[PDB]
């Protein structure tokens, strides 16, 4: 199936008490693979990943250049977006940085993506095309205009259609024994009696590997997508993930309600109802 | 690998 | 600015077996800014050694961490995550419930 490979980066600024907090992570898929913390002890990117620690001591001092320096852009851009917003000197403000890319089963280059945002909103992204930039407001296009003579988007996409397809490819030869392995959902489901009337019928799905999955709740086939509580997949911490949905059902009205579960791991959408006795 | 480059805000 | 205030997460790595050694996770995510504090409980008492995953962020740019240490599930034993953002009023607490 199709594979990728994303960079995350955080810069929040500590008014007075320092250089702002830096911290990078990379992802290939669902699996974090290296790391550089600005307040950890090493000072380096540090791998998080046994496949990759079998990289040697000329990548890993490249990549600690190379994210130091996406650490200092970060930390002149923090001064001057607080300019652009006319912000003060005394408040925290944060920068966050996604880039990467999406190869298919071939190895075929995919979509190349970056995003930017300032204090959890949309700064400036670059445009499906990977040649055209879309500023979410008039302060950003400041830094459009200044990408757009640099000609900051070529640049950028000779790494998000070359390097980043190059290296992804590499990772996934390196760790082959591990990023190729899909986990279906192990799905079931629980009755919980919340009053002698009515019970909540909670269906679940676990250790599942593509985190992508759909828990839906019909009523006699009808959605009940409003009466639905649905919590975050979460990660179990084994690079596996967890879900469920639940539904507040009348006492011995069980049997029409359906529980729906659509993943890809799957050959067909499992369908989960109450047995009753 | 992360970009060897970037532009400044 | 826009603050975001955590949803919080408190269940264990494999379905709950007495006596049986497992892994105890408090997943904390959709909340804005990034600083926030994360103690797992046992009994109302912090333990001491637990890890977190390296901040990361979702597609609406809202954060996430996971914080885990290894537990052995006994019956008496009550464990729960403590958690402290700029958005609560004061810290909240999650106790962990077998069933979610």
């Amino acid at each position: 199936g199709s594979h990728s490979m994303r960079y995350f980066f955080t810069s929040v600024s500590r008014p007075g008490r320092g250089e702002p907090r830096f911290i990078a992570v990379g992802y290939v898929d669902d699996t974090q693979f290296v790391r550089f913390d600005s307040d950890a002890a090493s000072q380096r990117m540090e791998p998080r990943a046994p496949w990759i620690e079998q990289e040697g001591p000329e990548y890993w001092d490249q990549e600690t250049r190379n994210v130091k320096a996406q650490s200092q852009t970060d930390r002149v851009d923090l001064g001057t977006l607080r300019g652009y917003y006319n912000q003060s000197e005394a408040g925290s403000h944060t920068i966050q940085i996604m880039y990467g890319c999406d190869v298919g089963s071939d190895g075929r280059f995919l979509r190349g993506y970056r995003q930017d945002a300032y204090d959890g909103k949309d700064y400036i992204a670059l445009n499906e095309d990977l040649r055209s930039w879309t500023a979410a407001d008039m302060a950003a296009q400041i830094t459009k205009r200044k990408w757009e003579a640099a000609h900051e988007a070529e640049q950028l996409r000779a790494y998000l259609d070359g390097t980043c397809v190059e290296w992804l490819r590499r990772y996934l030869e390196n760790g082959k024994e591990t990023l190729q392995r899909t986990d279906p959902p192990k799905t079931h489901m629980t009755h919980h009696p919340i009053s002698d009337h009515e019970a909540t019928l909670r269906c679940w799905a676990l250790g599942f590997y593509p985190a992508e999955i759909t828990l839906t709740w019909q009523r006699d086939g009808e959605d009940q997508t409003q009466d639905t509580e649905l919590v975050e997949t979460r990660p179990a911490g084994d690079g596996t993930f967890q879900k469920w949905a639940a539904v507040v059902v009348p006492s011995g009205e069980e049997q029409r309600y359906t529980c729906h579960v659509q993943h890809e791991g799957l050959p067909k959408p499992l369908t989960l109802r109450w047995e009753l006795s | 690998v992360v970009r060897p480059s970037v532009a400044s805000k | 600015m826009i603050q975001r205030t955590p949803k919080i997460q408190v269940y264990s790595r494999h379905p709950a077996e007495n006596g049986k050694s497992n892994f105890l996770n408090c997943y904390v995510s959709g909340f804005h800014p990034s600083d926030i504090e994360v103690d797992l409980l046992k009994n109302g008492e912090r333990i001491e050694k637990v890890e977190h995953s390296d901040l990361s962020f979702s597609k609406d740019w809202s954060f996430y961490l996971l914080y885990y240490t290894e537990f052995t599930p006994t019956e008496k034993d009550e464990y729960a995550c403590r958690v402290n953002h700029v958005t609560l009023s004061q810290p909240k607490i999650v106790k962990w419930d077998r069933d979610m």
